[PDB]
């Protein structure tokens, strides 16, 4: 997250931290995700496309810090890693950039709700807030495009939804953005999601309800003028989410 | 910049 503020998990208690164990034992951070039901974390396919093997991954809920434990956290193996069949990531834009991870602890349990672990509501179909609405994004991603390190502490910021009309402009993204994607940015381009934030939540208040409106997907650089963050439009993937969460 | 520093290219073989 470029700019914004530091936060803790009780301000995004659905946020999932996803790691991969390497052949050799070393664990590195992959992407964020969102707990949408006790056994299901939702994220982005591009986080996993090159390493689609479910055994490689570890998921944490209730974690506020990247490389140290948070009291009350829960660690999970990935029982099932479901990627979207129609994903495509030639061109800059990633299409159908959505993934599901069924979570299971060593003891065979899913998520137990607590002060630091709760679920997030999905939007009703094709129901998104109007452009210029302020939404929040969360993640352990870079604080600067040039950084080598990820922050140790979870971060959050606010960005505003951009119309498809505005985002399809040549001086923005042209034809790369589709109607199954949402653009969102800061008016001054001073704050944004960035590398490491992918898969994480774009959360909007939709009828006085917290809603998983988007999933951090792609962008050209971070917090660059005329280059918004691009997010998977969750309200356009509900049938896909419904069927696959029975797997 | 360089695509391997962007959202979209996390956890990728060529990065």
């Amino acid at each position: 997250i470029i700019g914004g503020e530091f936060t803790t998990i009780e301000n995004q208690p659905w946020f999932a931290a996803i790691y991969r164990r390497h052949r050799g034992g070393s664990v590195t951070y992959v992407c964020g995700g969102s707990l949408i039901s006790p056994c299901w974390v939702i994220s982005a396919t591009h986080c996993f496309i090159d390493y689609p093997k479910k055994e490689d991954y570890i998921v944490y809920l209730g974690r506020s810090r990247l490389n140290s434990n948070t009291q009350g956290e829960m660690k999970f193996e990935v029982e099932n890693l479901i990627l979207h069949k129609d994903y495509s990531a030639d061109t800059l834009a990633h299409h159908n950039d959505i993934a599901l991870l069924k979570i299971r602890s060593k003891e065979g349990r899913c998520a137990q709700p607590s002060r630091t672990i709760q679920t997030i509501a999905l939007p009703s179909m094709y129901n998104d807030p109007q452009f210029g609405t302020s939404c929040e994004i969360t993640g352990f991603g870079k604080e600067q495009s040039t950084d080598y390190l990820y922050p140790e502490q979870l971060k959050m910021t606010v960005v505003k939804l951009i119309s498809h009309r505005e985002c399809q402009q040549p001086h923005y993204y042209g034809s790369e953005v589709t109607t199954k994607m949402l653009c969102a940015a800061d008016p001054q381009w001073k704050t944004d999601s960035c590398q490491g934030d992918s898969g994480g939540p774009l959360v909007c208040s939709l009828q006085g309800r917290m809603t998983l409106t988007g999933i951090v997907s792609w962008g050209r650089g971070c917090a660059l003028k005329d280059k918004p963050g691009v997010y998977t439009r969750v309200s356009h993937f509900l049938p896909w989410i419904r069927s696959h969460t029975k797997e | 910049d360089g695509a391997c520093s962007w959202r979209g290219l996390e956890n990728h073989r060529m990065c």
